């Protein structure tokens, strides 16, 4: 009962009579042992380091820095963790077929997994204390633990056990994750050599952690932190104590500074200019902060590229609810086996769907924080453009104190929400193709009319969209006008009341918000003629798809899987269809404020 | 207002922003010493259990290295004999690292590994034996725990003797056991501001125990009532009455660092007092009387005091009367 | 945001209303979650009315700086305090900027929470779902509609 | 120029030409604790290997001359069973010496001269197991890994206190443990010259700490600032700010002797200032604070001082300008 390997042709598998590298139960022992060294190695110094904390003493590191490979680290470690539960996987369903309970298959397995938290714990505490010498131990491990996978790989190949089973790629790509961070370390070393080898190199801390005061900790927080947003913590325990204000806001970091981003905005324009108009400014906004929207990009990509995870997964699930080779003395589980099951899909489904979030969100927020450090160089600029601006621009009509403070208050606005969401915008054809394949994947033909169906409706969709822009166009030049007229008349109030001359404007501010009502009226027949087309082609597509499929094409069967996998991929393919209306707004309002902002910035100045 | 030492000598003081931690991994000792006792029970229990699952496992892989686990063939000597499964090695740990040794299951000499391994076990055994039983005894011998039955008088009192205006005090042992080389160390704690602009925010200035030696050894067999006299070197020599209410800065602590007579380890007894718990015009009452052949302490009144005719001027004003008459 | 409001929250009410309906042990493990989901909101809530307010409240002496510089414009450049206002400026961006990227961070904090949230009843439903269908059957067309 | 002792404690000064060599011969547990940690896990490991390997040969030894290694005929009484071989009396001392004691291999009444080397082995090794683990725990409980805990200023300053120009220092505790009857001691290393012609190249003229008694205790819950009151007696007299560079002879060095009070063995804190590492006109910051319910030290400013007006004239010309107004 229990036993390590089971009980089976009277304990066989407990002999070394072949070899004792050659007997399976001994190398998945040895692959036991470095994740049994490495937590009853790392447990004693985390209890001495972090653990010997009290209530009247309390050790805070303010500042702190990254070692090199920190991203690549944590990257290898979240996706060791992944192999590592797939292997468990593995193993129970190995397991389950023979009678006995073959414990060599998944308790390395899950001791592997406890190794590897506690190894990235270790890394954490370390690299937040700044003890670069205690990283021998782990480097010890990796060391120890590649060898042993080696050796299991080795063997493997020696039993030629090929690529059709599934623990035999999750052994080669446990192998590779280990030498990675193996390598990893030996960087670490290269980089900073704290090991008795020449004079160690000192990083130190950044000096806006180190002493600019700074509280958000968002650039200086590890991958974990940074994408669940962890530090925020703290702030939302003391908001309940003690209201939020300015002193427990701290001061902006260099790289988000007003300074350092009007610096860099400035940067472009002379790179442009080695003046002013609309497209010179999008190209400057491009050259500026064009990086950070490329990496929201990503970030939006891979979830979109995740995002996929569900349908494919529902394809299986459902698959296997409508309805192999002995080796080295235990049963193994084939790539297809492994992905067929039903709870591995589950599994598969829950990471994949965390993964996504994250990346979403990651995106979510590069894309904000690009667009607040574009509304401090375009205020920046603006301001600056006041103190060399000329009062004959305003003492003529040119341009008004109002509309000055709007391209601030507004038009710097309707540019951030815009820069919100341009890596949605410019990740969207990526996830239309991907799904557009996998609909034909699932489907067929049918998918393919289906699609056709979506695809005769785009000029419609494009006439929409021009109306919709405009009409947006109207509304923004009637609402200027609207706002400035009730400017004049409510810092004029008392002569208006005095001479009895209140309805008078009130009746000219409302001609002018009657012409602007009219454009919003405009505007929101064709959001609600926008709206029906993005909610009726789903439903035309579905219903052509599912009689296609059976009534004109005999190819398949119908199936709850397939089916059911479509609905889900015909639904990720139309929720950004919905916010047409709201996305042409946006772009159309950024495309006025960036012109507006032109003219602004060419306008006349003082001669020196 | 916060408190510097609390009236039972704990001190309130909170260490925060300790950027360096290398001095706490350098000094393991101290970090396992001064662990409540559930944690160095938690870790007097895991070393122990973390070295016999360890070694365990050693002695499992051996005799899974040398075939010991196959139930299969016989007449074959093994590295240990009687191993049959995780629980045999462990139980065999366990043997051979508490010395126990049952011998059902013992090593054998075909194997020079399982020498080897026995070897490095018993050497870890002794090495972890000798540290976490020393730790354990220290814990306990630990002479914090004398100093429970160090008492001090609840309110401090301020008197005149021999027309000094003394700030007295009222110490006392529990123990018939005596304390070797017991010295009183007074304090004063407050905001003290240099009249350069310097700020202290604890500013700890010691007052002398009126000790008739100008030392400050203290003998400790019955209660002691400790005086300091206010002259005019001493920082209360402006203190009032008009003073001594709770939302005042004053605090006075009072140090008693001896020797444990039976068990040789130094312990310091700490108790502070506030401006509010300072009684003006207020004397401790005789507490040891003769006895039907000794001397015998009334503890029971050990805090208390009585109402004193005492001049409610201060001692700079007490020793300006003097200087006028 | 009415028409997005109107969506969302009767997409969120039918679909939990199909997953009760195909698996009612679902509803045991709805009310951890809406547990979870409730503390969420009490933590959160506190925090954002803070750090929106504070949002506003420094937005007004960015704009009303704006709104002084250009009527003053001239009163400011004939006393050369050109490099002190644009100073000023830098003061109130900063302040501003700061107090919108806390409200940022907090909304993907609260975001975070309610997707790993999302995440965990996709896995409670595939759970039950396919537990049933292995023990008691469910046609296996209605735990494609509960997964969807 | 050297340094006669290290920011850390260290002292630099080597020790050559030592004649005396029996000296440490008669001092040999002193040299046994005072080893390195490598080369003290060698000696505890290589005692009890060479006891069980000497003990080991003497029962082969015996085993053979009783013809117990020949297999030769039987029903013959050894003196000890189951001795095979070298191995065999190997597994059987490490039994005797550690008191494991499996059995397989035991000693029997037919050899007296087994029971004489039984009895010698269990009293040589009852002497090795307390020797050894003795050394082991007391090398494990040293004081030295406290005073790592211990932290002092990196910056000496002067400044002005009551118009006397004192030396500042500050004196810092990592640990919620206290320190029992710690005391200061305070020194200046130059190489002073009598004016008969005497040269005494690290001349040591210690320097009062002002501790208001008289004394050297100090009480460190929080950090104390410690200041030497420069006045005509003082060393530094003639100290001037034109001074106080690199190439300079002056030292001061700052002695923290205490008692651990979780373990009871006294520790002693060492740190040295040099001239440049002393600041004229600066003065430590305030660095405790009050918290919600207590006091917070904020050890981030622990070694941050400020700038502050101070006279540019040294103690004896400061005197002389007092005098003179
Ligand atoms: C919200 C979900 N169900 C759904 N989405 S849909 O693609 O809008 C569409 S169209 C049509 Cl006909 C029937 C359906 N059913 C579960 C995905």
């Amino acid at each position: 009962p229990l036993a390590f390997c089971g009980t089976e042709n009277h304990s066989a598998a407990y002999r070394v009579d072949q070899g004792v590298l050659n007997n399976g139960c001994f190398v998945d022992a040895l692959n036991v042992v470095p994740h049994v060294f490495l937590l009853f190695i790392t447990f004693p110094i985390l209890f001495i380091g972090w653990g010997s904390q009290s209530s009247k003493v309390h050790i805070h590191h303010s500042t702190w820095l990254h070692f090199p490979g920190h991203n690549l680290r944590w990257i290898l470690t979240f996706i060791l963790l992944f192999v590592l539960v797939c292997e468990i996987a593995e193993g129970i369903l190995s397991d389950g077929v023979t009678e006995s309970r073959h414990l060599h298959l998944y308790m390395p397995a899950g001791m592997a997994f406890m190794a590897a938290i506690t190894s990235v714990v270790y890394y954490h505490n370390i690299e937040t204390s700044n003890f670069p010498k205690l990283l021998i131990a782990l480097l010890i491990y990796w060391t120890l633990a590649f060898i042993t996978k080696t050796i299991k790989f080795v063997k493997f190949y020696d039993h030629a056990i090929g690529f059709s089973q599934l623990r035999f790629c999750l052994t080669g790509l446990l192998v590779i994750l280990y030498g990675m961070l193996l390598l990893v370390e030996v960087n670490v070393i290269r980089v900073r050599r704290y090991i008795f080898f020449k004079t160690p190199r000192e990083v130190k801390p950044p000096e806006d952690l180190q002493d600019l005061g700074v509280r958000f900790l968002q650039p200086f927080v590890n991958l974990l932190s940074k994408g669940t947003y962890w530090w925020m913590n703290a702030f939302i325990k003391t908001a309940h104590k003690k209201p939020i204000d300015l002193r427990a806001i701290g001061k902006l970091p260099i790289a988000m500074r007003a300074l350092t981003n009007y610096q860099r905005l400035c940067v472009a324009f002379d790179a442009q200019a080695r003046p002013q108009g609309a497209r010179a400014i999008w190209r400057a906004l491009c050259h500026a902060f064009g990086r950070r929207l490329i990496l929201s990009s990503t970030f939006r990509i891979l979830a979109d590229l995740l995002g996929f995870a569900g349908p494919l997964c529902i394809f299986g699930i459902v698959d296997h609810l409508g309805k192999k080779t002995q080796f080295l003395g235990v049963y193994f589980v084939s790539s297809q086996e492994f992905l067929g099951n039903a709870y591995v899909l589950a599994v598969l489904l829950f990471l994949a769907l965390l993964l996504q979030r994250t990346f979403l969100q990651a995106s979510y927020y590069v894309a904000i924080e690009t667009g607040i450090n574009l509304r401090g160089a375009i205020q920046t600029k603006i301001y600056n453009k006041i103190m060399h601006l000329s009062t004959s621009n305003l003492s003529m009509g040119e341009m008004t104190a109002g509309q000055i403070c709007n391209l601030v208050a507004i038009d710097t606005n309707q540019l951030m929400w815009f820069f919100f969401l341009c890596p949605n915008l410019w990740a969207m054809p990526v996830q239309i193709i991907v799904g557009v394949i996998l609909l034909y994947y699932i489907l067929g033909v049918s998918a393919l009319i289906g699609a056709a169906v979506i695809i005769l409706l785009a000029p419609v969709q494009y006439f929409v969209a021009t109306k919709l822009s405009q009409a947006q166009r109207s509304t923004l030049e009637h609402s200027n006008e609207r706002l400035k007229q009730t400017n004049e008349m409510l810092r004029g109030m008392k002569l208006l009341k005095l001479y009895a001359w209140e309805s008078i404007f009130c009746s000219r501010v409302e001609v002018t918000r009657r012409k602007e009502m009219t454009s919003l009226r405009a505007f929101a027949v064709y959001t609600s003629i926008s709206i029906f087309m993005n909610t009726a082609i789903p439903i035309a597509a579905v219903l052509i798809t599912f009689v296609g499929h059976v009534s004109f094409f005999k190819e398949s069967d119908l199936s709850p899987s397939v089916a059911f996998a479509s609905l889900s991929l015909f639904h990720i393919l139309v929720t950004p269809l919905f916010l047409l209306s709201s996305v042409v707004r946006s772009t159309v309002k950024a495309l006025v404020s960036v012109q507006k902002l032109s003219e602004f910035l060419s306008s006349a100045e003082i001669r020196e | 207002r916060a408190r510097f030492v609390s009236k039972k000598g704990n001190c309130n003081v909170a260490h925060k922003n300790i950027r360096e931690q290398g001095r706490f991994l350098q000094d393991v000792f101290t970090t396992l010493v001064d662990l409540k006792w559930p944690h160095t029970l938690l870790i007097f229990t895991m070393s122990f259990l973390c070295s016999w699952l360890l070694f365990a496992m050693v002695w499992w892989l051996i005799a899974f290295a040398h075939g010991d686990l196959a139930p299969g063939e016989g007449t074959n000597v093994p590295c240990v004999t009687s191993i049959h499964s995780f629980s045999s090695a462990f139980l065999f740990s366990i043997e051979v690292q508490v010395t126990i040794g049952f011998g059902g299951r013992m090593v054998t000499e075909e194997c020079p590994l399982a020498i080897l391994i026995l070897i490095v076990q018993n050497i870890v055994g002794l090495m972890i034996n000798a540290i976490m039983l020393g730790c354990i005894f220290m814990k306990t011998a630990q002479a914090k725990r004398r100093a429970e039955t160090l008492i001090f008088s609840k309110h401090a009192v301020i008197t005149l003797r021999h027309g000094r205006l003394c700030f007295m005090l009222r110490v006392g042992d529990l123990r018939k056991s005596m304390i070797i080389s017991a010295t009183i160390h007074m304090q004063v704690v407050r905001k003290t501001t240099s009249p350069e602009g310097e700020v202290v925010p604890l500013h700890q200035v010691d007052i002398p125990m009126e000790n008739g030696v100008g030392g400050n050894g203290i003998f400790l067999v019955a209660p002691l009532i400790i005086y300091h006299v206010i002259d005019s070197n001493s920082p209360l020599y402006d203190l009032a009455p008009s003073d001594l209410h709770h939302h005042q800065d004053l605090e006075i602590i009072v140090i008693l660092e001896g020797v444990v007579e039976t068990t040789g380890i130094t312990t310091q007894a700490r108790t502070s007092y506030l401006a509010d718990e300072i009684l003006w015009g207020q004397r401790f009452v005789p507490i040891v009387a003769e006895e039907d052949g000794r001397y015998s302490v009334d503890y029971s009144k050990f805090g208390n005091t009585i109402k004193v005719p005492t001049p409610l001027c201060t001692a700079r004003q007490l020793d300006e009367d003097r200087s006028l008459l | 945001t009415l028409e997005c409001l109107s969506r969302s929250t009767l997409l969120c009410v039918s679909a939990l209303t199909v997953i009760s309906y195909v698996t009612p042990v679902f509803l045991v493990a709805l009310l951890p979650l809406a547990v979870v989901c409730y503390f969420i909101q009490k933590y959160f809530r506190v925090a954002s009315r803070d750090l929106q307010q504070l949002d506003d409240t420094t937005q007004l002496p960015l704009l009303s700086h704006f709104a002084e510089t250009v009527e003053g414009l001239t009163t400011i450049r004939a006393f050369r305090y050109e490099a002190r206002f644009q100073q000023k400026l830098l003061e109130y961006t900063d302040s501003n900027n700061i107090a919108s990227l806390f409200l940022t961070a907090a909304n993907r904090w609260l975001e975070v929470r309610m997707e790993y949230i999302g995440a965990c009843v996709v896995l409670i439903a595939a759970a039950t779902s396919i537990s049933n269908s292995l023990h008691r059957e469910l046609s296996a067309g209605l735990v494609g509609l509960g997964l969807t």
